[PDB]
């Protein structure tokens, strides 16, 4: 089905046209908007008072970047390079090679931060559940060079932010 | 095949009719390319440039390539006429900021693995 | 019922086969070939010279009033001997449908410009020349129209590298953008994803 | 017609790649003076700036030699 | 050579380029133009700075990711200066004021800090030192600049036994002194000439020469203990070259003769000035001083460099000062100027 | 010393009024301008902040290159960078603007806009958050109070 | 969308709505002013992300 937006006629009757005169002469509809930006100015802003006051947000929210560690200590990346494979901003870079006792570790783990157009990818492609997208958003840097990150810098922002990143993962689990 | 359709101008004597109609055009640009962009070169050194840009395809022997040069040509020249173009793109026709690359082949061997 | 597998309409199917063999003994002259797609989307494959004839036509015809020109563009397969492929996607709102036209070309072949017949052909040839180098004999202002001003070469071209050749920087002793060869600090990583096992047995070619 | 010789003389001594010593009236652009179609291109379009009239490219070919040139000028008016 | 030193690439913004300079006085007119062409080149560049931060902002694109560090540095402080030369191969050394400042000196800025930056190099294993000095730098010079010029080579000399020392002329360009300095004369009536210019004689020399002979010394192993002099094509009276600026600026030319003495108290009045000065009476003097013939030294063409006579980057400085009456015409419209060859 | 308080209560001062008064230019490319239009709205009125729009590079202080530098812009933006008076800071928003983004392996991407202007903040992110680019906003202005120029003026 | 059988796809045409529009927009401006060509653009409500690609 379908709908006129403007396709109706004034009736022309003389009570009519003296009220669109009246509206003419005196500017009504202009009374009209002043009165409704009138009510907005005596309406309640809905600024908010950063930083002291945080917008709203979400367990699934994708910010700055971590690589995790099981609860023992070890770091949960096994240098299996989905992650890399499935970047679609090529971001991560990826070098691995047998640890002293054997282990599939990685010995460079670089992700771009200039690069990377944070869409989550490499989260849903971990297995292990080791490298995933904080919550941290306020990471503004004076120098190009430290949004190139690496390996310690990621091992940092897990072993800062796990407590809130684990909890985030706990709310969220039931949903991927 | 061997009836290929041509763009236009035929054989290659209208297609230098056209070369030569173009270089006229261009040549006849030069003193308003450089009047208008504030350009530091010379007159003889645009005329230059335009010459030599026509010298680099001067061995081209098919009509058509050759009419489908003169049809960019044309719209680099309705480009600059328009000040479509900057300063910038009139002298990225000069390299100014390139060092000189060597060509010898001792020169080639010392500075790396290029052939 | 298969809840995963998409059903097919057998109805649209028979129309649009109807119609390309209307289309096919209406214009014997440039038809060279008509498909209707699984997914009931009709091609017809036509000699590059009739691609006036055929649009004015899939435009005026009564029965087949393709009033809008929903898409045109252009594909690059290096291996044949004409390359380009300019398709033309058409809608007609009367009879509610979409048809494709498809011709070929190479890179010193013209194609006729089909300003004439749908008006949106303009930006859309401009395109076409502007990525491929495909020219168009008679259109009204051919001219570069998403590439930088003086760029050389045609960057959607299969041949033409994903870096291109050039990149710019300000140069601050000509106080003024130039443009050098392209040198990137991290090398794009090529990636061989293709399985050697065959996927779909239907598609499957002579071994010739 | 002398002055208009002269005149044709005196642009085609301007330029760099024309050798005044073996500049003559009857010497041949091609042959003569050994320059090729750009040269030619560029010595039409001064005879155009010193004479300040349209010279077309059908005709702009026929001008190879000075007395060429001057005798189409004169003809020109 | 060290395997993270070896050259790699085509030269270019990306490449490796073997060369780790401290550049001194970076944040300047040669040392802008020297950081860009390294930048360019792809070397890591040092850059060691008093000046605020923001000052130092056009620096930053001249150069690829990690290539241009900033850091600051205190010219009487050898432990600031060790800092910022412990890891460079090659240090340049830009540092000079034409004015003296309540802290600073022509001794200082041309003797103290010259010697403590050549020894302190030396000490670090500095494999190259580049240092700029003047043309016209004699010891019994009447201007303090040249003798603290001289006194200042001497001392690095002895301090840095294979250094380069550069004397450029007098460097021209966009942001330089010279020309702006001649073509600033507009705004005080007619231009003061001593002897009306008669008996000077001049030769600038081009900024990007100068920068490129300056590249060129870095990648020329056999200038390693040498003098080179940077000097322009051709030689012009003083007269001659500010009637050549005030044309090709399309101002009405208005010289007189002013005498000595009056316009050295001119000079000293313009230099009670706290900000940059406008002139000063060694300025006076320097550019009432012809510039020296040194026929033994190397130059540009030593170098590789064929020097740019000004009538060709004439245009680029003085476009400038023109108005929007004669802002459009062109570089060729102005005869070259009077030469003394 | 008197001279030295003198200019250090002066150079706070001044750069009180600077970072509290930016006038960033109305300027966006892409898709990361519409995150300053959303500070620009009410929930993170940028206007509370001393930080309001205009239009003539002229009269702005702040250039917030927000999206993706193409080459065909490049000489466009440094040409309002230039015409932009000191002192002038500039703020990249976005991986486009901040490196190559989504597009740095392309013909005709800039992969950064410090290739072309000297780059003050960087603000990370795809398109960062309004409350990202607050944030940079915020360490802008702090940037802006350390600086001292009448005290390096006066021991120079 | 063109597909050769491999997981990456051969071609990818995109039709922009804002192309066609601003492509017209010099007709719909015949005989307006400065203010009458914003009010056009903001009727055709043109994102260039889109229409450029
Ligand atoms: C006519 C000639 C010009 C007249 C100029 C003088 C008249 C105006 C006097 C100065 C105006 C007021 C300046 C002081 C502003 C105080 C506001 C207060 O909030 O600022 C605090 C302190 O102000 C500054 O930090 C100190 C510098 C400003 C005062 C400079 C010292 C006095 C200078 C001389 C004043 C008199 C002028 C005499 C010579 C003309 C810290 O603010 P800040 O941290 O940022 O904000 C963070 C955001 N928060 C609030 C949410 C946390
Ligand atoms: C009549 C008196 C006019 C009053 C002076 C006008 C003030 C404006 C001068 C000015 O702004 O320029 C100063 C100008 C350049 O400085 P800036 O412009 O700030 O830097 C930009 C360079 N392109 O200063 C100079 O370099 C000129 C050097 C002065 C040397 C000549 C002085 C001779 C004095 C006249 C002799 C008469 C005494 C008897
Ligand atoms: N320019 C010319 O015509 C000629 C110059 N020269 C010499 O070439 C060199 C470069 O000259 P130029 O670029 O034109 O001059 P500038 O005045 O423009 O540059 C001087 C540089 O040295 C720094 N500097 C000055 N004083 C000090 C100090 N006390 N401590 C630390 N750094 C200091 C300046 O930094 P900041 O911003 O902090 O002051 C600036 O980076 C000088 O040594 C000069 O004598 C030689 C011949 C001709
Ligand atoms: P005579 O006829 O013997 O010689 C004619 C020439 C020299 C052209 C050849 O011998 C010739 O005819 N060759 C045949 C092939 C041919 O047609 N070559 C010419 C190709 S047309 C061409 O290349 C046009 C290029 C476009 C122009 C470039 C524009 C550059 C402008 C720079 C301006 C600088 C800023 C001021
Ligand atoms: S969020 Fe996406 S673009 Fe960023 S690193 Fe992960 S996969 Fe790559
Ligand atoms: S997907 Fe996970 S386990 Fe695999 S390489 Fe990436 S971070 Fe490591
Ligand atoms: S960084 Fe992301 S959101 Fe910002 S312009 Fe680029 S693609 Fe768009």
């Amino acid at each position: 089905t379908y709908k006129f937006v403007n396709m109706r006629e004034p009736s022309m009757d003389m009570k009519s046209v003296t009220d669109r005169a009246a509206q003419t002469l005196l500017w009504t509809e202009l009374v009209r908007g002043l009165g409704m930006t009138l009510s907005y100015l005596f309406r309640e802003p809905a600024t908010i008072n950063y930083p002291f006051e945080k917008g709203p947000l979400s367990p699934r929210f994708r910010g700055e970047h971590a690589l995790r560690r099981y609860p023992s200590g070890e770091e949960r990346c096994i240098a299996c390079k989905l992650c890399e494979a499935v970047c679609p901003a090529q971001a991560i870079t990826i070098e691995a090679e047998p640890r002293a006792d054997g282990s599939r570790r990685t010995t460079r783990y670089d992700i771009d931060m200039t690069k990377c157009i944070y869409c989550g990818f490499c989260q849903e492609a971990c297995p292990v559940d080791a490298i995933v997208e904080g919550p941290n958003f306020e990471f503004s840097t004076e120098t190009h060079e430290e949004l190139l990150y690496n390996k310690e810098k990621l091992l940092n922002n897990g072993d800062k932010w796990e407590a809130e990143i684990a909890a985030n993962i706990q709310a969220d689990y039931l949903y991927r | 095949g061997t009836s290929v359709k041509p763009i236009f101008s035929r054989d290659m004597n209208e297609a230098k009719r056209r070369v030569r109609e173009l270089y006229r055009a261009w040549y006849r640009e030069v003193p308003n390319t450089v009047h208008l962009f504030q350009l530091d070169i010379s007159v003889k050194q645009g005329r230059d440039k335009v010459r030599e840009m026509f010298m680099k395809n001067a061995h081209v022997t098919d009509p058509r390539v050759v009419d489908l040069l003169v049809i960019k040509g044309k719209m680099e020249l309705e480009e600059t006429i328009n000040v479509w173009k900057q300063r910038t793109h009139i002298m990225r026709f000069f390299h100014e900021t390139e060092a000189p690359r060597p060509t010898d082949f001792l020169s080639k061997f010392y500075v790396g693995h290029d052939p | 019922t298969r809840p995963t597998i998409r059903p097919r309409n057998d109805v649209v199917h028979k129309q649009l086969s109807a119609f390309g063999q209307y289309v096919a003994e209406i214009l014997p002259k440039y038809v060279q070939q008509v498909q209707v797609s699984c997914f009931n989307e009709l091609e017809i494959f036509i000699h590059p010279d009739g691609v006036i004839p055929v649009l004015t036509f899939l435009r005026d015809h009564t029965n087949a009033q393709f009033k809008s020109l929903a898409d045109l563009t252009a594909v690059d397969v290096p291996t044949r001997q004409n390359r380009f492929e300019i398709v033309y996607n058409l809608l007609s709102l009367r009879f509610n449908s979409r048809i494709r036209v498809k011709t070929y070309t190479d890179e010193l072949t013209p194609i006729e410009s089909s300003v004439t017949v749908y008006k949106a052909a303009n930006w859309y040839e401009r395109e076409i020349w502007d990525m491929f180098g495909v020219f168009f004999a008679n259109h009204p202002d051919l001219r570069r129209i998403l590439t930088d001003y003086g760029f050389e070469g045609h960057p959607f071209r299969k041949d033409f590298p994903l870096s291109g050749y050039v990149e710019l920087r300000y140069d601050d002793e000509v106080k003024r953008v130039v443009a050098e060869p392209v040198e990137l600090a991290q090398e794009f990583r090529k990636f061989d994803l293709n399985s050697p096992w065959e996927a779909f047995p239907a598609y499957r070619q002579p071994p010739e | 017609l002398e002055a208009i010789k002269d005149r044709v003389l005196y642009v085609l001594k301007l330029y760099d790649k024309i050798d005044p010593e073996k500049l003559s009236v009857n010497s041949h652009f091609m042959k003569d003076l050994g320059l090729d179609s750009l040269d030619q291109v560029e010595i039409i379009m001064a005879m155009e700036d010193e004479f300040g009239f349209e010279i077309p490219d059908i005709d702009a070919e026929k001008l190879m030699c000075p007395q060429e040139i001057v005798d189409y000028i004169a003809d020109k008016k | 050579l060290h395997h993270a030193l070896i050259p790699h690439g085509k030269g270019g913004r990306s490449s490796v380029s073997g060369i780790v300079a401290t550049v001194f006085g970076a944040t300047g007119f040669l040392g802008r133009y020297v950081v860009n062409h390294l930048g360019r080149m792809g070397s890591q560049v040092i850059v060691p700075y008093r000046c605020e931060p923001y000052d130092t902002m056009h620096l930053r694109p001249m150069g690829d990711l990690g290539q241009i560090i900033f850091m600051e540095w205190n010219g009487k402080d050898k432990d600031s200066i060790r800092k910022v030369v412990e890891h460079s191969n090659v240090v340049i050394n830009l540092v000079g004021r034409e004015w003296e400042t309540k802290n600073f000196d022509f001794e200082d800025v041309f003797v103290k800090i010259p010697h403590a930056i050549a020894q302190v190099s030396k000490e670090a294993g500095v494999e190259k030192l580049i240092h700029i000095s003047h043309l016209n730098a004699d010891i019994k010079s009447p201007s303090r600049y040249l003798r603290s010029k001289a006194v200042g080579e001497k001392e690095v000399r002895a301090a840095f036994p294979e250094a380069t020392i550069i004397k450029p002329s007098d460097i021209f360009g966009r942001e330089d002194r010279f020309l702006n300095y001649f073509a600033s004369m507009r705004w005080f009536g007619g231009v003061p000439l001593i002897s009306l210019g008669k008996e000077t004689v001049k030769q600038p020399v081009y900024i990007v020469d100068v920068s490129k002979g300056i590249i060129n010394a870095i990648k020329d192993p056999d200038a390693k203990g040498k003098t080179f002099a940077f000097v322009g094509p051709n030689r012009y009276l003083l007269f001659d070259l500010v009637q050549y600026i005030f044309a090709v600026a399309y101002r009405p030319f208005l010289p007189y003769p002013l005498p000595h003495f009056a316009y050295r108290w001119v000079g000293r009045l313009f230099e009670v000035s706290p900000f940059e000065p406008w002139t000063t009476r060694d300025k006076v003097e320097r550019v009432h001083m012809s510039d020296m013939t040194l026929p033994h030294l190397p130059g540009l063409e030593d170098l590789g460099i064929q020097a740019t006579p000004l009538e060709l980057k004439a245009i680029e400085v003085l476009r400038r000062h023109r108005t929007y009456r004669w802002l459009t015409s062109e570089m060729e419209d102005v005869k070259p100027a009077k030469t003394v060859n | 010393s008197r001279g030295e308080y003198v200019v250090a209560k002066l150079d706070d001062l001044v750069n009180w009024a600077r970072r509290s008064s930016l006038w960033p230019m109305t300027f966006g490319l892409a898709c990361c301008a519409v995150e300053m239009m959303h500070m620009a709205a009410p929930r993170y009125d940028m206007d509370r902040f001393g930080v309001v729009f205009r239009a003539s590079p002229r009269q702005s202080d702040v250039m917030i290159v927000a999206g993706t530098l193409t080459n065909k812009m490049a000489p466009a933006l440094r040409k309002v960078y230039d015409q932009m008076p000191e002192p002038r800071y500039v703020v990249s928003m976005g991986s486009c603007a901040n490196g190559g983004g989504y597009y740095h392996y392309s013909y005709s991407v800039v992969r950064g806009c410090d290739r072309i202007v000297p780059v003050d903040i960087y603000v990370p992110g795809c398109p960062p958050t309004a409350e990202a680019l607050l944030y940079g906003i915020l360490q802008l202005q702090r940037k802006i109070k350390r600086e001292k120029r009448l005290r390096i003026w006066y021991r120079r | 969308l063109v597909s050769d059988g491999s997981s990456r796809p051969y071609r990818c045409k995109i039709k922009a709505p804002g192309f066609a529009h601003l492509a017209g927009l010099d007709k719909m401006s015949k005989g307006h002013m400065l203010a009458d060509v914003v009010a056009i653009i903001g009727t055709q409500d043109i994102v260039f992300g889109e229409v450029d690609r």
